[PDB]
């Protein structure tokens, strides 16, 4: 299976540069074009440029000629995009994608946040009901975006609502609910899992019934 | 550059009915090789774009036969014969005939389903948070329609407005409803000075308030 692996996040100081990676597997990397695409939060898709890894032949959108540089490493089958002198207009998700004949495949995207604020890992709190059943998970005080929240390591996916984060004081907070049959819990195990890529942290919190 | 125009930012549709989404190019996308160089994609929240149609009219593997693509050399249409909940998201056209490649600006589908009452759940602060000196109370109002909804917090019967932050989901991919989370953040000392906590909502599905409460010491 064709796959393109991108890191979830890069925190970048204003005026600094960043180099984004895109690791390819499942096909011959040198033989197909790699494209890069920008998406600002809540906005549309914009094409940056492409590169043919066997030769390093490139095309750039004129709009990005002084912002982006595309290269490859044919030993590690990795594509790279360097972005220079970042401003707040550069905060966005950046996707890599390839083209195998008519058929494109996409990476998951890297969220670049341009800010002088420091990385902060979240505090994660399990929320049991008041003394179907609904459980919650509160993810408080992190920076930058994103996190990845799952229930039971992704095996519990139905009846889940994970909400958009809210920003206050250079820190984000997010919540999630999950709704199961009352015979399911607390007889069986339900755990919230939270990964924060910018701090390389992963935390698990089992939901336990409240005591006296 | 070739300009790609999707003139509608959003299109409403009743579940079960057909919808057509338009895209126009500033010049013909017909190649000398006989193929028309036009893609359609669907993007869901937080996800990479999913291929729907390639070469203007070919249905991609795994995409239901409810989807089709047609067009001239400059006016293109994505048609869904019967819209289902899973079809919600933002639709994009893309030309790849000439560099630079260019996308249209996106069209969101809005599914106008039947009214649905919210399911409300309230959560006292986690004991683990209290050790840190803070106390967040959370209220979920889940699977309701339409999107408009009010929440009010009351402490010992008096309205509390400060310290409340709210967030809403996009339309659910299975039932087309909305959900909302409301968080009231207090210091531990403030939380411990009161006993009754109430999340009170209003929504068009009821002529009276929808309420969930707890007493801090009732365990």
């Amino acid at each position: 299976q064709v796959q393109l692996q991108q890191p979830g996040a890069e925190l970048v100081k204003p005026g600094a540069s960043v180099k984004l990676s895109c690791k390819a597997s499942g096909y011959t990397f040198t033989n197909y074009w790699i494209n890069w695409v920008k998406q600002r939060p809540g906005q549309g898709l914009e094409w940056i440029g492409n590169i043919y890894p066997g030769s390093s032949y490139t095309h750039y959108n004129e709009k990005f000629k002084n912002k982006a540089t595309l290269t490859v490493d044919t030993s590690s089958s990795t594509a790279y995009m360097q972005l220079s002198s970042l401003t707040s207009d550069d905060s966005a998700v950046y996707y890599c994608a390839n083209k195998l004949g008519w058929f494109p495949y996409w990476g998951q995207g890297t969220l670049v946040t341009v800010s002088a604020a420091k990385t902060t890992a979240p505090s994660v709190y399990p929320l049991a009901p008041v003394c179907s059943v609904t459980l919650g998970c509160l993810v408080k005080g992190y920076f930058p975006e994103p996190v990845t929240l799952t229930w039971n390591s992704g095996s519990l996916s139905s009846g889940v609502h994970t909400f958009p984060a809210v920003l206050q004081s250079d820190l984000y907070t997010l919540s999630s609910s999950v709704t199961v049959t009352s015979s399911t819990w607390p007889s069986q195990s339900i755990t919230c899992n939270v990964a924060h890529p910018a701090s390389s942290t992963k935390v698990d919190k089992k939901i336990e019934p409240r005591g006296p | 550059d070739i300009v790609m125009t999707q003139a509608a930012p959003s299109v409403p549709v009743t579940p079960g009915e057909s919808v057509s989404i338009s895209c126009r190019s500033s010049k013909s996308l017909l190649h000398s090789n006989g193929n028309t160089y036009l893609y359609w994609f669907l993007q869901r929240p937080g996800q990479s774009p999913q291929l729907l149609i390639y070469r203007m009219s070919n249905l991609a593997s795994g995409v239901p036969d409810r989807f089709s693509g047609s067009g001239s050399g400059t006016a293109f249409t994505l048609r869904i014969s019967r819209v289902e909940a899973e079809d919600v998201g933002v639709y994009y056209c893309l030309q790849h005939l000439e560099y630079p490649f260019t996308f249209g600006a996106g069209t969101k589908l809005e599914l106008k389903r039947a009214d649905a009452a919210p399911t409300v759940s309230i959560f006292p602060p986690s004991s683990e948070q209290l050790t840190s000196g803070g106390a967040s109370v959370v209220c979920f109002l889940n699977n309701f329609y339409p999107k408009d909804i009010n929440v009010k917090w009351k402490i010992d019967g008096s309205e509390r407005q400060n310290g409340v932050l709210n967030s809403w989901t996009d339309q659910d991919s299975k039932d087309s409803t909305y959900s909302m989370s409301s968080t009231l953040t207090l210091t531990k000392d403030e939380y411990e000075r009161h006993n009754s906590y109430t999340c009170e909502a209003t929504h068009k599905t009821s002529t009276s308030p929808i309420v969930k409460s707890f007493n801090r010491n009732e365990c």
